[PDB]
């Protein structure tokens, strides 16, 4: 319950729609109880009065109560559904924004804790569970406690001992039963997660390795232990369901203990009176309808285990320390960037080298560079430091003779336009996968770029309105690398980083992109990282390096005469 | 008709698997409808005695004892009814998970490969378990909404035909109102349940692509995108929910009028204003408490049915995907009965061969290759050539419309369970499926002499990295080969392929994206392994194909070149262009 505090504080926004939907839940539940308690009295009062006491009865006031307590039961239910669903969609919207606003400052680092395919799916399914804390937990519990108190307070004007014996019974089962069935079904809840996550392990292995199992003949014996885990899983689901069927009987017994006690103990004196008469039916019919408010409180407490379980999962990721901080200053982005590196590492130490020092390459204001390194030696991790994924620990990056850490976030993003190795489609209109780079751009300025890059195919049918990503029309590798370059062109930045262009692309497309890189970014300094010796003549100042250290350096023409490692890379192996 | 009703029809067709459990659950919903009446009759007769006749409580013990007995019986039936209800839903989930795994097992691995395996486990775990509450709670309850209300008026009718008409009068008016205009929006609710799921795939998309959002500075302009998307969903939904909750409100109105009209009719009947409903006999007090206690119990089964709305709505969405899964037409490879006589190297030949995906789409165009026994051929080409489609066809995972004759016997006529015993495959991704590395290698044959297992480990260069693992050979492999690296994951796959004698060995990009040292180790094992039987290797490492006797180049699904490496290197054809491209990568 302590884990929920950061997410209860999100309710301060929309604290009227949330509380109105709990107020209407109580008002509905009291018109439900009041109408049956007033009806139970009216039959008992009139029958005891009989025909003789017709004129002394004054039935007019109950007829106003019946009309009053029946309008509020209907309107109260209709508006407790609308308000508590409207309030549920606001908090979902506020959890989605808050989760995104916290995960953003630590997007590249920190979030790489496991396979992001599963991590990002159990954050979406955890925000949806923190969205159930209002209607599925808070509302049935808070609503039932106020209804128990309002009944007990209002039912104590007649007989104090009779109110606290009904309220006391209801208050015990509100506070003793939900924490006691949760405790009884906590062990099986553990045995139900250890098996559900073990069936997904065996199923995913059996599905993915279906080629390696049919060939080797084990597809039928690795499905038998899969079917064997489901059987244990289903048995553990039967025990958990054999417990919910107990809290549904005990609720029907406690609600029967209260009825029996009100029939019995109100048979004697109700308050001062020794024969209550109509007051007997008022108490009994209140114990009949009161336990309607206690129906969801049990199940609303085991779903508190799920919500708390997910309130630590989100608090684990969101409340992480970002590794990068940005000064809050306003600066102008220059049109000529001369990147200068000094003593900054190019690769995490591999094979326990413990000697890799930082490179010290210098990039002129408008000259293209091409860092050419061996594949499989280590991660490139050079674009991370330039885009400030994490502040470097070896040396300093100087961008246009001013520290890169001294550059504002909104200005750093405008001085560096990077195309990554992994291009992403945002499952939106093709127009909005390019409005990404330039927030304000005429819709024609896009379409000229598409043909200008070589994407006229995407304009053939429903150009700029087509669906991409998961909604369909996944782009091919060559089709996709051209899209990333298209984004960078719109997001005009003096310095352009290319993580690894023409990787996994064929020679016809490889020569297509490399030329497109040449004239298009003539004025815009680039720093291209690659391990392919294609079309590097148009480049200058080629940085060829292996095992974390610079071996030689110079223009492609210079390297061939130098007869160094680059020449070896050119002829044979 | 409607997508809403054609799924509910599907959901009713699956319930036959457990129609026995749904009949005890319907029967116990009829016993529970009687125990309610016995509960109310005793309470009305208890109340009348102590209110009108002023009988002391101590004299009333036969009704009190029978009243406590009835309350216990109701709790027993309620306990019984929700355990019979679970079995009604489990025995359907267990038999649809068998209908899904079979359809996925019957379909080849290429079909499975279409969707990520994390989306196949959504269909099997999270979308079959969603249908439990429909069969365990919504279907038993929808039969409790006809068993009890009918049984209530039938019990009240002997006592009073007017109080039995106030209740029964509203019996048809509710299903009309919930179907007059509510049904127009119930399907419109199913469309919102799809938007809410698609909206959570729009939030997920933003989360997945935060790295692209960061570098372009669209962090704060995609929060307004989350706000606008969450506001359109809320606005669209409550144009629908403004009408879908009338059914909840109206039903709560006809249960308020009925309790109001029962109280007013009996109240004035006692006062003498109304003198018609009774059977020409004085309206006893217990004749008014019987109807008043049962008036909220008349509508209780229907009001509990609103509570189970999401039980149906999350099963109609689940049945939306399951039904379209068992209904999508899939072409399966033809299963024959012939089997190879001998375990000698096979001879592969093809004549106008067309390899087709499960959906009938052709993956490999006309192939006319011919591979003599014992000859190691190589398949090279640009990405998307369809080279894998050929190695999958020979494995029997794809259906072909041409002629592909193993030893002259057509591959269709080959019974797979006997053909796969003459086969071995390494593949691009190792995909180890067992738990312990020792059993990963022994997957070929479950029991082999330690001489054989050790022979595989040394020949495949698995022995040199066992010490690096904590427990050595018996190390667990864990989720997707996490405990060990991809470089030495592939080497375990090689040891699995070398463990059994084979007649045909297929190697689909073994060194692909592999660690530099472990790349050389595997090549050394396979180049020695490929000599013993008919081998067919797919590779892009074109610089060392000198020894392999036949080289096929695949472009656009068809083989466009053939011959040994010596003459293709200088021929200037497509292979030379591919060779030139590969020579640049370092
Ligand atoms: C699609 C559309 C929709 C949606 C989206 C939703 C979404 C939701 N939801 Fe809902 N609902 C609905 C439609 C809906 N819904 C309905 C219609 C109903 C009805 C019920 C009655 O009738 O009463 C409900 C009802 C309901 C309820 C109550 C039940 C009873 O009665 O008990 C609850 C609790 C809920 C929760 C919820 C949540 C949490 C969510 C998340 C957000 N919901
Ligand atoms: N199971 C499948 N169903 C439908 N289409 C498929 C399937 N498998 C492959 N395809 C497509 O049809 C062609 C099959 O090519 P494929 O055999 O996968 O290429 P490949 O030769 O393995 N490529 P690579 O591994 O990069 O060398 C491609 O256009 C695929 O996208
Ligand atoms: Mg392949």
């Amino acid at each position: 319950m302590r884990a929920l505090l950061p997410y209860l504080a999100l309710y301060k926004r929309h604290k009227w729609m949330l509380s109105l939907g709990i107020v209407l839940a109580i008002v509905t539940l009291l018109a439900s109880i009041g109408l049956l308690t007033l009806s139970g009295w009216f039959l008992s009062a009139s029958a005891v009065a009989g025909v003789a006491g017709l004129y002394s009865f004054n039935y007019m006031l109950p007829a106003a109560g019946v009309r009053g307590a029946a309008i509020t039961r209907t309107a109260g239910r209709y508006f407790e559904r609308l308000v508590s669903h409207d309030a549920t969609f606001r908090v979902l919207q506020h959890l989605r924004i808050y989760t995104f606003s916290k995960l953003l400052p630590l997007s590249p680092a920190g979030l790489a804790r496991y396979r992001q395919g599963e991590l990002l799916n159990r954050v979406v399914a955890d925000v949806d569970t923190l969205d159930h804390l209002y209607l599925r937990v808070i509302s049935p519990l808070v609503g039932a406690f106020v209804v128990i108190m309002v009944v007990t307070i209002g039912l104590s004007f007649l007989d104090f001992t009779l109110a606290f014996t009904l309220g006391g019974i209801m208050l015990l089962t509100l506070f003793l039963m939900p924490p006691l069935f949760y405790r009884a079904g906590k062990s099986t809840g553990q045995n139900l997660t250890h098996l559900r996550g073990q069936y997904r392990q065996q199923l995913t292995a059996w599905l993915q390795g279906q080629a390696e199992l049919t060939i080797f003949g084990a597809s039928d014996r690795y499905r038998t232990q899969l079917e064997n885990t489901e059987i244990q899983w289903l048995e553990a689901q039967r025990r958990q369901s054999e417990l919910t069927a107990l809290s549904q009987a005990i609720m029907l017994l406690i609600g029967a203990l209260a009825v029996i006690l009100m029939l019995w103990m109100a048979s004697g004196g109700v308050g001062g009176n020794a024969q209550p008469g109509a007051l007997i039916a008022l108490f009994v019919f209140c114990a009949l309808a009161a336990f309607e408010a206690l129906a969801p409180v049990t199940g609303a407490f085991q779903h508190l285990g799920q919500v708390i379980a997910s309130a630590v999962r989100i608090s684990d990721l969101t409340d992480q320390k970002p590794e990068v901080t940005f000064p809050d200053t306003q600066t102008r982005v220059a049109d000529r960037v001369s990147l200068t590196l000094r003593d900054v590492q190019f690769t995490y130490p591999e094979q326990s080298q413990q000697a890799l020092k930082g490179i010290s390459l210098q990039v002129n204001a408008g000259e293209h560079i091409a860092i050419l390194g061996r594949t499989g030696c280590g991660k490139s991790t050079l674009l991370q430091q330039l885009t400030r994924a994490w502040d470097p620990q070896q040396g300093e990056i100087l961008l246009n003779d001013s520290p890169i850490a001294s550059l504002n976030e909104a200005a750093l993003r405008q001085t560096i336009s990077v195309v990554p190795q992994r291009v992403h489609l945002f499952s939106a209109t093709l127009r909005d996968n390019l409005l990404l780079a330039s927030p304000g751009s005429s819709d024609e300025a896009l379409s000229e770029i598409l043909r200008r890059v070589g994407l006229e195919k995407l304009l053939e049918d429903a150009g700029l309105n087509s669906w991409l990503g998961e909604g369909g029309r996944q782009l091919s590798g060559g089709e996709l690398r051209r899209l990333a370059i298209a984004r960078a062109l719109l997001h005009d930045a003096p310095l352009v980083l290319l993580d690894q262009p023409t990787e996994g692309l064929d020679a016809t497309t490889e020569s297509q992109i490399l030329e497109l890189l040449a004239e298009m970014m003539r004025e815009k300094t680039v720093l291209m990282v690659t391990h392919r010796l294609r079309g590097l003549s148009r480049f200058q100042q080629i940085i060829v390096m292996d095992n974390g250290q610079i071996i030689e350096q110079g223009t492609h023409a210079e390297l061939l005469a130098r007869q160094g490692r680059y020449y070896q890379f050119k002829q044979g192996l | 008709k409607s997508r809403q009703k054609e799924l509910t029809r599907w959901l009713k067709q699956q319930s036959v698997i457990s129609q026995r459990w749904l009949n005890i659950s319907r029967l116990l919903g009829f016993v529970s409808g009687i125990l309610i009446i016995a509960q109310a009759w005793f309470m009305a007769r208890i109340l009348q005695h102590m209110i009108m006749e002023n009988i002391p409580r101590e004299a009333l013990l036969l009704p009190f004892t029978l009243l406590v007995l009835t309350f216990v019986l109701r709790a027993w039936v309620v306990w019984l009814r929700e355990r019979v209800g679970y079995h009604a839903g489990q025995h359907i989930r267990f038999a649809i998970r068998r209908q899904v795994l079979d359809r996925l097992q019957q379909a080849g691995p290429a079909w499975i490969q279409g969707k990520p395996a994390g989306s196949w486990a959504t269909l099997v775990l999270e979308q079959i378990d969603d249908m439990h509450d429909y069969y365990a709670r919504y279907l038993p309850q929808m039969a409790l909404a006809v068993s009890v209300p009918l049984l209530i008026v039938v019990a009240i009718f002997p006592s009073n035909w007017a109080a039995a008409l106030i209740l029964l009068g509203t019996a048809p008016l509710i299903p009309l109102f919930m179907a007059l205009v509510g049904m127009g929006a119930a399907d419109a609710n199913r469309r919102n349940f799809l938007a809410l799921a698609r909206l959570s795939g729009h939030f997920l998309d933003r989360l997945r692509g935060m790295e692209t959002l960061r570098i372009f500075g669209r962090g704060e302009a995609e929060i307004e995108s989350i706000r606008s998307a969450s506001e359109d969903f809320r606005q669209r939904t409550m144009e629908v929910l403004r009408l879908a909750f009338l059914s909840s409100g109206i039903l709560e109105f006809f249960t308020s009028l009925s309790i109001a009209l029962v109280a007013v009719y009996f109240g004035f009947s006692y006062l003498g204003e109304l003198d018609f409903g009774h059977y020409d006999t004085g309206v006893t007090l217990a004749a008014g408490f019987l109807a008043l206690i049962l008036a909220p119990e008349f509508f209780q089964p229907l009001r509990d049915l609103g509570t189970f709305y999401h039980a149906k709505a999350q099963a109609v969405g689940a049945a939306d995907s399951l039904k379209t899964f068992m209904e999508t037409p899939l072409a399966h490879p033809q299963r024959g009965e012939a089997e190879l006589a001998s375990t000698d190297p096979v001879t592969i030949e093809a004549e106008e061969l067309f390899i087709t995906s499960p959906e009938g789409k052709t993956l490999a165009g006309p192939l006319n290759f011919t591979l003599p026994a014992g000859q190691r051929a190589v398949l090279v080409g640009r990405s998307g050539s369809g080279k894998s489609s050929l190695l999958n066809a020979l494995s029997g995972f794809l259906s072909y419309q041409g002629s592909l004759r193993i030893n002259g016997i057509e591959l269709r006529d080959l019974s797979p369970e006997s053909w796969r015993k003459h086969l071995s495959w390494v593949g691009q991704n190792p995909q180890l499926p067992a738990a312990t590395l020792r059993d990963n290698v022994l997957l070929a044959r479950p029991d082999a002499s330690e001489q054989e297992l050790q022979a595989a480990l040394d020949n495949a260069w698995v022995s040199e990295f066992l010490p690096l693992l904590p427990q050595g050979v018996d190390t667990p492999v864990g989720d997707q080969a996490a405990r060990l690296s991809v470089g030495q994951a592939q080497r375990v796959a090689v040891a699995r392929a070398l463990l059994n004698p084979c007649s045909l060995l297929l190697l689909d990009e073994p060194a692909a994206s592999l660690d530099a040292h472990s790349e050389q180790r595997v090549m050394e094992a396979l180049n020695a392994a490929s000599l013993r039987q008919t081998t067919l290797m797919v590779t892009h490492q074109l610089e060392d194909l000198a020894d392999w006797d036949v080289i096929w180049v695949m472009q656009d699904g068809r083989i466009i070149e053939q011959g040994r490496y010596a003459e293709l290197s200088v021929a200037g054809g497509p292979f030379a262009t591919l060779l030139a491209h590969r020579q640049e990568e370092i």
